[PDB]
């Protein structure tokens, strides 16, 4: 029935956050890299050209 | 440490803090996000960067 | 629950002290020696080179990878030169910390390594360790740089690495101010200051004082306090409380920090946190650190009293008189701490505190004299206890075993167990600051 109040008293532990010393925390990854399929597939058809179209 | 000596407690003690770790936490979201501009500036970069590389191909290649 | 060894002795009125604050009442037995808990460690037999990491900052056209390991060049892989657009696989990150695995792999097959997000991880069979971990990229170790358990620079750890990872900075490599031990967080991605491996913690929970709380039923609960273990650096950065090793003589609260009185030393709790004698972390001197304070004098103080106040704390040892007070907030820098008065003061007294008024008892051959002391707040204007049984010497036998009494009908109640059958009265009356009454009278019962 009763509730005990010393906690209350106290700061009670466990209850929603507690923080420590945590450094270095770097965040996130990165989106892939800049991706080249645009020159990738460009320099394709540059090289089959290069070698059977330009005889 | 301050609001530990007080003899008060309560809900505006605990308001006190909350607040001052939402700064911090704030603060911190926007190195996180600076860094995340200045990444979104290289990918622009090397994208541009690549584009123009292509099109010199393509030149290179017309003749 | 948890026992009641605690509770003991053929005398609890020498050996009991305890002051107790809202629904608890902490319990402290001076004959109980507290103790360190040798069977709960965080790593018992931590092998730091039992593994490593491979942190990849990225691929630059025209370099070569090796990694060195045990003697041997495991790895061995030559980035193109970077004209075909088809290297940008082989400049890549993970790509590239993938193809260094596959070949450490086939040149260690027993060997276990995994991928990771940013790093290749090496665990090596339990019967076998790394000794030599060195990597060569070429490119001032721009590219690729090898990761151990111990780490110069807090700047030096991999912005990612397992869940479990421990690393060690040994800042200096030669002095013990930048020796602190950081874990990483997967689900965070954030590395957490923790106790370091092979670490000891807790101190049994047992020798510690107890409590007696009152259940939500109306009934009482006696059990131990749940204590706060070690949260960061090895037993040589954060020393064990200065109780862990002797007894703990007194429990009092002031300014809101549990307190014990250990040895010469006077020992303080969190702000808040009554169960957390240890600071928070080592990184920069905290607000609500723990206070750890050692009397230094010409001879060895054994603080045996601790009367609390407002904003002083007297500390009372046998030829000794301190006071504990801070201008501001106790935040472990600004404490001071100065003697005002030498006056003896015997082991069985039992201070009361009626107001500023402090009546303890100096027994004597075979009766008691009551003494008082005024807890005047200018440190400058303190005089020596004064012996209020002076007209009346006798008329209190030897043996008292309770001072208690009253503020509000200004009188203090003696019990004495050399004739139990009498309650002495000290009725008193104080006009600013001037006596005007002292009767000593005893309530005889039978």
């Amino acid at each position: 029935m009763s509730k005990i109040e010393s906690a209350l008293q106290a700061a009670q532990p466990g209850l929603s956050r507690l923080r420590g010393g945590a450094g270095g925390m770097g965040y996130r990854a990165a989106t892939t890299q800049a991706e080249q399929p645009r020159s990738s597939l460009l320099d394709t058809i540059g090289r089959f050209a290069k070698a059977g179209a330009d005889m | 440490a301050a609001i530990g000596e007080s003899m008060l407690e309560g809900s505006s003690m605990d308001r006190i803090k909350r607040v001052t770790e939402g700064q911090f936490i704030r603060e911190a979201n926007m190195v996180t996000e600076n860094y995340r501009r200045d990444y979104q500036a290289i990918f622009a970069q090397q994208l541009g960067g690549t584009q123009s590389a292509a099109s010199q191909i393509d030149e290179i290649y017309k003749s | 629950p948890n026992g009641s060894n605690y509770i003991k002795t053929a005398n609890p009125r020498n050996d009991l002290r305890m002051v107790t604050v809202a629904d608890y009442t902490f319990i402290v037995n001076r004959n109980v020696v507290a103790q360190k808990n040798t069977k709960s460690v965080n790593l018992p037999n931590y092998n730091p080179n039992q593994d490593g990491l491979i942190n990849v900052r990225g691929g630059q056209y025209g370099r070569e990878l090796i990694v060195h390991i045990n003697g041997k060049d495991v790895a061995k892989y030559k980035i193109p030169d970077g004209s075909q657009p088809e290297h940008v696989n082989n400049t890549d990150a993970q790509w590239l910390a993938e193809e260094l695995a596959k070949q450490m792999r086939t040149n260690l097959s027993d060997w276990t390594v995994n991928v990771g997000q940013g790093f290749i991880h090496v665990t090596a069979p339990s019967g076998q360790q790394i000794d030599s971990f060195t990597t060569k990229d070429g490119y001032a170790d721009q590219l690729i740089n090898p990761v151990t358990h111990y780490a110069q620079s807090f700047s030096k750890l991999p912005p990612n690495a397992p869940n479990g990872y421990m690393v060690k900075i040994v800042g200096d490599a030669s002095k013990s101010a930048d020796q602190y031990y950081v874990r990483y967080d997967a689900e965070r991605k954030v590395w957490t200051e923790t106790l370091g491996w092979n670490t000891e913690d807790q101190v049994l929970w047992e020798t510690m004082p107890h409590a007696l709380v009152r259940a939500a039923d109306g009934n009482f609960d006696f059990k131990w306090l749940e204590w706060s273990p070690k949260s960061w650096g090895d037993v040589d950065t954060n020393p064990w409380p200065s109780f862990v090793g002797s007894s703990i003589n007194d429990v009092f609260f002031f300014r809101n920090r549990l307190g014990f009185l250990s040895g010469e030393n006077i020992i303080l709790s969190r702000t808040a946190k009554y169960f957390n004698f240890y600071p928070a972390s080592i990184a920069n001197l905290s607000d609500d650190d723990p206070i750890d304070v050692a009397v230094s004098t010409n001879r060895i103080a054994i603080l045996k009293y601790a009367v609390p106040f407002s904003e002083e704390l007297l500390i009372w040892s046998d030829e000794a008189q301190f006071v504990l007070t801070a201008s501001g907030t106790l935040t472990s820098k600004s404490v001071e701490l100065n003697l005002t008065t030498q006056f003896d003061v015997q082991d069985r007294a039992r201070p009361f505190g009626i107001g500023r008024n402090v009546y303890f008892a100096s027994p004597r051959s075979s009766f008691t004299s009551i003494h008082r002391y005024y807890a005047v707040q200018d440190v400058s204007s303190v005089k020596n206890a004064e012996d209020i049984t002076s007209h009346v010497p006798n008329y209190i036998p030897n043996g008292v075993f309770s001072i208690c009494g009253s503020g509000t009908e200004n009188f203090c109640s003696v019990l004495s167990h050399g004739d139990p059958s009498k309650i002495f009265m000290y009725k008193f009356l104080y006009l600013n600051e001037e006596l005007r009454q002292q009767s000593w009278s005893h309530w005889d019962f039978g």
